[PDB]
């Protein structure tokens, strides 16, 4: 991964991804989200990320 | 008035009936898989100052 001043972009769309398999994963130091309930992440549809 | 004597009850998943008394000042833990995959974690105080 690049430096903070040259942080890396990527565009993701037309996917079917599950966050539950990632939410329960314990290999993360911190996972806190703003205004979005993680358990409902599988019940929303977005244009892109 | 008290600087930290007023606190609110950050909670979800258990929508309550109208005019319901909620004095359950209990630590929010599940002790099962949907809390960091183990027992005793994601045990954060729902009460917030």
């Amino acid at each position: 991964f690049a430096s903070v001043y040259a942080w890396n972009r990527k565009r993701i769309s037309n996917c079917v991804a599950d966050y539950s398999v990632l939410y329960n994963s314990a290999s993360f130091s911190t996972f806190k989200c703003y205004g979005v309930s993680p358990t409902k992440l599988n019940d929303l549809c977005f244009t892109n990320v | 008035g008290g600087n930290y004597n007023y606190l609110y009850r950050l909670f979800r998943k258990s929508n309550l009936k109208p005019f319901e008394r909620d004095i359950s000042t209990e630590i929010y833990q599940a002790g099962s898989t949907p809390c960091n995959g183990v027992e005793g974690f994601n045990c954060y105080f729902p009460l917030q100052s």
